């Protein structure tokens, strides 16, 4: 069975440093494109970042942009988000999905989804 | 002994009835390969169709979400032309991706597996792996996905590697009895240039392939298959072929560049010359790949601002759906005659009442001779086959 | 960019009649790469409709979608008690963004 | 007509995908032969995979509880590479041992079936059953489960009989058109050599072994396929291919002599020799039998005390079930070329929620061009799967 | 191009294992047709199996009650040998008695049908209707169910006509590319003559018969292919060959007139001579036709009362349940070898289990080498099968 488990949510003061990892099972991302996606406590699902199955990071939120650090390794099957610089706002519930690149139809959409992390910002 | 394409081209007024399939009707009962992107060639004595399968077939608990096109279990089917994909069907190389030649010996496959990032095209010629390529973009590797054109013993491949919106690179390889002698990159007017459907134009090859990028008209490539020359434009005629497009009366081309016309995707299809007049087909929904129909454009490889139809047909009826197609010639006795193929796709991400995706495929040659009408939809009713 | 304003900001009704759901986009886009999910608390968010016409796999037959351009739709025919949640459309193509959200209650 | 492999070896690079027969994933729904201990061989003109299959069908009640290797029912079936084992496979022999030929002329075919004290080997050539042999030692008689070399219609198949960890008796036997003219018994340094995987090196053959007794290092016999000489050593790297084999940061070969590490059983598996440089292929856990990498060791066909390892590619991946690979070698234009193959097994007495044993296969060939990365496994879900 | 027979006959010492179909094994998941009354015949390049089906597969409804032997729906089918009876399988003639040549140019069938009174036997050669002809006795007409014999292009066929307990009218036809050119009546001490097992003693056929009327010792015919005279005796070895039988100390024989004990009814079987040792094969249990051993009687041939067994073998073990057997001969490099093939019966009529009636095939070939012990039975478990 295919399944995405995220761990490293924790308690972060501001201006801190937080690692999430999304592990992955019963797939491979050297096929599928990996999303971080973020319910901040109250609003909303954002789209955080988004990698390609070829290894490259097509976005990254306006907000995120310059903090965070989206990589992967495909020998372990894990997606790693390096957040930098946490601030209060940054408190969420993270999540890691997945979608694909269709050569004929295109990108399809986020099928696979984790469990999900919680990254609080306290003080 | 080798196929050199010498004779001139057939006179053709239309194509008339050449084969089916029936393979989504015959899995209802019976136990045959999940397929999709189909094609076909011919040896100088018969004709063999050939399609890339999922590893499993359509009753199958594996056949649950087939929609994917890169997984390490896709494999190159190939059968006699009429024989249905069954069990005892040869799979002749590991591929996600694939082309074939026959030079007049032996047979070519051109087989591209392996990651989205570092993938592996193989180049297998009379049973023997000859030669292998890595990716030069580390992009998704693909090619032409119907049949590559030999001659005198000169095989010509077109690949392309890179992005599918914006700048990719593109080559054709010279292969020689699996070996690749020569590798051009791609120069020209064609932007995007993907899924080619070649036909040798003695002396040379003539490649009509999409638009996945800017343009609803189709380019061309033609390769000098001895000076290794190559030279990119557009077709010309006025009612383009590409899907998405644009409705005929607001439709355009430019004989140079994209149009600029509902570009975004597009879909595999083919296109030849008959003097000024372009022979074409095209799917009779104008958005999704619903019908199609083949038609003629006077003095439309020529013309822009041409859309002036003759010699219609209706090869699947304009609620009945289809795919790709493609285009492949065929040596007669007096000169080189030109069939298409048809891929009629069934399953899931347009019919959600099963759980897997799979194709039919119907094939029809020129003809000097009369026609009539009819349409040869699949057929299948998905509401009573197995989920 | 194309703020998507998911209309009906809550939505209560009872279960078993139609259920009207809307997102507009600021300006019009691939009609192709636009995608409905249930966002339920305490579970995962899972994709209803792709393509803004296409259902996904395992969802009932009540949801279905549709759209075109600026405007997107999708309606669970007769609703069920399990079917009230949060309803996001977003647009997976570039450039990205979700919905705010429209909440089903039972009242 | 008679095959001399007289050409030198191909330039070798690395290894490019070949084939794959999805036997596992077609086994749900249709009727596939239940299988294990398969290989390849070639015919002048194409190639054939070969298995021991255990006389039933993957969805049938004899299906049940078949990891044995040894019953009256186990039969060597044989296909064109491809193919998958379906129910109009030819079954060639009564064998639950087997190995295969051809000279250029026609298959030969060593089957062993029988009691485990008296068993007998057939060999049959040309569709007749030329000749037969009874045990030497009177215990569990055992063939190489892969290709025989035959060089100018001499054929040499490597038999063991006598006990799995203890002094056995191994013989080569030459066979000219499937009567055996001669019989040498196995003298060297390899006290224990099983499943050997033969290659023509020419002037003669070289089989590398393995050693089920005290050794995680592969044994290495050198038949001159003329004089009727044998000698015996180990392959030399320090990187050892055995499984079940000590880490790489503390593994030791010995050039001579079994390292006693980790030497308790086995896996058939391959090497060969490129200059100085052994390319090699294992499993990438050194305990089970799960994933599959192969790489090139330099200077470890000469030196014990090297682990540079080069080349690395991972043919199935760490977390898929591998099994017993193989090589095979294919006549090229102006060389020739180096193929394996790996079995890749699943089911009872690893995977307890099917009843059955079975496998599938993938196979690879050397390339001189370029390749990228990938993984190739089974695919087969077998918690779907009728039990 | 005609087939001779002219070489010397090899040396046997034994039997091989050659050729297993696991019939029934595979029919309980999969379509295999329902059988029963095979043998084995070669053309100069591989060997063939045939069979009696009675059109239908075993997991069909139609399998129910399949004990009968003439129906209007039994038909001839051939394989290679090897391949089992799958719905591939091309049935060559209309027959509830059959037999079978190859000449060395082409094959020839034999063919019986229709009603029990008024039966005709068609005679089809290289795929045509040669030739026809009606009963002469106006009853059960029935021929030798295994392969018949050719030398010079002259072909022989020995068909019975008459009551099966009784004064029968036997015929030797003689028939050229399909035409029967000559027909001699039966003439000597064999009084019942029936389910011939024929093989090339050159310059003649010799055929080992069963005699269904008044002894259990076997009958022979000596057709001399040139001249067209009969000669007929009975296989002189005290160890007689059919069953029923009587226990082997108190069985006797009489090398011209049958013995008179336990002959009532009896099994297709086979017998040939080396020198003056006869080397035969018979069921193990003396009444039920359960187990097959082969042995060689010393001066057998020549002198009854001779007891003396040697160089024994149990191909089907004791317990389990074996049928009609037969010779067929190959053409090896220098000398002729005879192989037999034993038809292993599972069903109704013995096992009250399954509604069907089915068999299975074993072939041995002789053997100038050594070999060990076994026991290769069906294997099938009827208790799991569906009925
Ligand atoms: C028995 O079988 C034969 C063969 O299958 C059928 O014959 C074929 O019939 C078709 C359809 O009539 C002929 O197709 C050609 O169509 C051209 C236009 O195609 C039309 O459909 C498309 C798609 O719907 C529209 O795009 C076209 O354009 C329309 O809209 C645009 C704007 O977007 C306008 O600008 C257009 O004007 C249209 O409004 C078309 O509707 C058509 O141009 C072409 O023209 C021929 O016929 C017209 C009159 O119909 C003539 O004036 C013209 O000069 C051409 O005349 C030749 O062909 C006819 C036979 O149709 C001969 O009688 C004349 O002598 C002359 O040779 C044409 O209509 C296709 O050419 C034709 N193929 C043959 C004959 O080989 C039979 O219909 C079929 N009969 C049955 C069903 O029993
Ligand atoms: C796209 O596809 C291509 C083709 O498939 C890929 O190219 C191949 O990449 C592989 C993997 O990197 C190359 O494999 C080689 O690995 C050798 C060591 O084996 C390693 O794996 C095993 C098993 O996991 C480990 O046990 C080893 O670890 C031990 O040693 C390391 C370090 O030594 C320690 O960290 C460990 O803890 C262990 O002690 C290894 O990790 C390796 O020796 C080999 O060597 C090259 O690189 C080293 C420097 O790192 C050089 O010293 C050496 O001379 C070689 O340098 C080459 O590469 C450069 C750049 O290409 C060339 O310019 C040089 O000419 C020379 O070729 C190597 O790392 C495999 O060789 C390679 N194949 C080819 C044909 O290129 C791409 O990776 C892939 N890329 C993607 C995914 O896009
Ligand atoms: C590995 O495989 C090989 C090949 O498969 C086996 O070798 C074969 O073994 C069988 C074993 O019996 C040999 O069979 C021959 O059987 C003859 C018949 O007697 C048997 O059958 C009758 C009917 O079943 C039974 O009743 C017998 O039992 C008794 O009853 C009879 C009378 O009813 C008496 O006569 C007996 O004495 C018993 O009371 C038996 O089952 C048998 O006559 C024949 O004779 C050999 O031995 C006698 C002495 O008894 C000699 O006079 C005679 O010349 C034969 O001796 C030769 O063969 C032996 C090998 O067994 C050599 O060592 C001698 O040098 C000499 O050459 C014999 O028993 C069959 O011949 C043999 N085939 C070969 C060797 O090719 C191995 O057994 C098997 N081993 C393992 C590990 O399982
Ligand atoms: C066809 O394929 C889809 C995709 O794999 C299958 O849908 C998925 O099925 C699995 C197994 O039923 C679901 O996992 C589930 O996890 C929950 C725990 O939260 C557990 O309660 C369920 O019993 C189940 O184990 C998975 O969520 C579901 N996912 C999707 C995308 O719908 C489907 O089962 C296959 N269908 C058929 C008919 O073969
Ligand atoms: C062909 O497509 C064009 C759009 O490219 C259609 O033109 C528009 O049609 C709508 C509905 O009639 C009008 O409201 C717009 O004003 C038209 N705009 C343009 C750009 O002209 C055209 O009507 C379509 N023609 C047919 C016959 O379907
Ligand atoms: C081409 O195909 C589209 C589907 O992409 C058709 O659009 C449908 O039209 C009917 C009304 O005619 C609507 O009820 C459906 O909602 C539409 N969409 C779908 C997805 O079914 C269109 O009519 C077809 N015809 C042309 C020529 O555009
Ligand atoms: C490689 O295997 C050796 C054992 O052959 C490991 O060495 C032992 O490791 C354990 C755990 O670290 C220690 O407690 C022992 O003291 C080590 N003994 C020896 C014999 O050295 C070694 O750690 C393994 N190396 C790796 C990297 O896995
Ligand atoms: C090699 O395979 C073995 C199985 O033989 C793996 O061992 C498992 O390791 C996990 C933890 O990593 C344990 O939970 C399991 O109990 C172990 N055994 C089994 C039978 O699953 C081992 O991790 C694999 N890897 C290597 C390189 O040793
Ligand atoms: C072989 O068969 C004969 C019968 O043909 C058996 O001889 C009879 O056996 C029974 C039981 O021992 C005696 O009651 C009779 O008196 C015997 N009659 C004759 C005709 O001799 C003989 O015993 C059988 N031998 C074996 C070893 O089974
Ligand atoms: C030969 O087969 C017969 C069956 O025809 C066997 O006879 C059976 O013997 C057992 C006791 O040994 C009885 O319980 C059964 O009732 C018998 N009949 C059947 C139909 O099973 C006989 O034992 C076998 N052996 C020989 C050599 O005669
Ligand atoms: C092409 O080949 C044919 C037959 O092989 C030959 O007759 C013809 O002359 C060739 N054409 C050219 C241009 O060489
Ligand atoms: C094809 O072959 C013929 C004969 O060799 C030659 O005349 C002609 O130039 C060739 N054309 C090519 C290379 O396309
Ligand atoms: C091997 O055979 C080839 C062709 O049969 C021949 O050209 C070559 O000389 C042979 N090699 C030797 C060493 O005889
Ligand atoms: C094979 O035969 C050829 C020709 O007789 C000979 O030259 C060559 O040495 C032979 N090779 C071997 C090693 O048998
Ligand atoms: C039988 O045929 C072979 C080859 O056809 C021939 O050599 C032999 O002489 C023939 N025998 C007789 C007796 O004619
Ligand atoms: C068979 O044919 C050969 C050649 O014609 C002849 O020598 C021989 O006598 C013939 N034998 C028979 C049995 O007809
Ligand atoms: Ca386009
Ligand atoms: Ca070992
Ligand atoms: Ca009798």
């Amino acid at each position: 069975e295919v399944q995405l488990v995220e761990s490293g949510g924790g308690l972060v003061q501001p201006g801190g440093s937080l690692r999430l990892s999304c592990a992955a099972s019963g797939f491979s991302f050297t096929t599928y494109e990996m999303n971080w996606v973020r319910q901040a406590p109250g609003k909303g699902l954002e789209w955080v970042s988004h990698i390609s199955s070829r290894g490259l990071v097509i976005y990254y939120a306006d907000s995120v942009k310059g903090r965070f650090t989206m990589s992967r390794d495909t020998a372990k099957n894990s997606l790693y988000l390096q957040m930098d610089s946490l601030t209060v706002a940054d408190t969420a519930v993270y999540y890691c999905a997945r979608h694909y690149f269709d050569r004929d139809w295109g990108y399809s959409g986020m099928d696979l989804w984790g469990q999900g992390t919680t990254v609080t910002v306290s003080s | 002994e080798y196929r050199n394409w010498s004779k001139p081209q057939c006179g053709i007024t239309g194509f008339a009835p050449f084969s089916k399939d029936n393979s989504i009707r015959l899995s209802a009962g019976g136990d045959i390969w999940v397929t999709r992107e189909p094609y076909v060639s011919c040896d100088p004595d018969k004709c063999y169709q050939f399609a890339l399968g999922q590893g499993t077939t359509l009753n199958n608990v594996h056949s649950n979400n087939t929609v994917r096109d890169r997984t390490p279990y896709r494999t190159l089917l190939m059968n006699e032309l009429g024989v249905p994909f069954h069990l005892g069907t040869k799979q002749v190389c590991i591929a996600w991706s694939s082309s074939s030649c026959h030079d007049g010996k032996a047979w070519l496959h051109v087989c591209i597996t392996g990651d989205d990032k570092n993938a592996t095209a193989s180049f297998i010629y009379n049973g023997r792996l000859v030669d292998s390529v890595v990716s030069w973009s580390k992009d998704i590797l693909r090619t032409q996905e119907s049949e590559c054109v030999c001659i005198n013993g000169t095989c010509t491949v077109v690949m392309t590697d890179g992005s599918a919106s914006g700048k990719a690179d593109t080559k054709i390889l010279f292969i020689e009895e699996g070996k690749i002698v020569h590798t051009s990159t791609l120069s020209g007017s064609a932007q995007h240039v993907e899924e080619c459907s070649c036909y040798p134009r003695y002396p040379g090859v003539r490649c009509v392939c999409r638009d996945n990028w800017k343009g609803s008209n189709r380019p061309i490539v033609d390769i000098n298959i001895k000076d290794h020359s190559i030279v990119s434009s557009y077709v010309c005629s006025g009612l383009v072929g590409d899907t998405p497009r644009k409705n005929d009366s607001s439709s355009s081309s430019h004989c140079l560049d994209p149009n600029n016309e509902e570009g975004g995707h597009g879909v595999k299809g083919w296109a030849f010359d008959d003097g000024n007049d372009v022979w074409m087909g095209r799917t009779i929904n104008e958005t999704s790949r619903l019908g199609y129909e083949t038609f003629k454009v006077i003095e439309g490889w020529s013309n822009p601002k041409s859309k002036l139809q003759t010699n219609r047909q209706v090869i699947v009826d304009r609620g009945d759906r289809s795919g790709y197609s493609g285009i492949f010639s065929v040596e007669g006795k007096s000169c080189i005659n030109r069939c298409f193929y048809v891929e009629l796709i069934r399953g899931r991400k347009e019919e959600t009442e099963v759980l897997w995706t799979s194709n039919s495929i119907v094939v029809f040659c020129g003809t000097s001779g009369t026609y009539g009408t009819g349409s040869w939809p699949d057929g299948a009713d998905l509401n009573l086959m197995p989920i | 960019e194309v703020v998507l304003t998911q209309s009906p900001g809550t939505l209560s009704l009872s279960p078993g009649e139609r259920a009207t759901l809307s997102c507009r986009a600021s300006q019009s886009l691939g009609t192709n790469y636009l995608a409905w999910y249930q966002h339920k608390p305490g579970q995962s968010p899972r994709l209803l409709i792709d393509g803004a016409s296409t259902r996904a796999i395992g969802i009932p037959d009540r949801f279905s979608a549709s759209g075109s351009g600026t405007d997107f739709t999708l309606t669970v025919s007769r609703l069920e008690p399990e079917d009230f949640a949060v309803y996001y459309c977003q647009h997976y193509g570039n450039p990205y963004t979700f919905g705010q959200g429209t909440k089903l209650e039972i009242k």
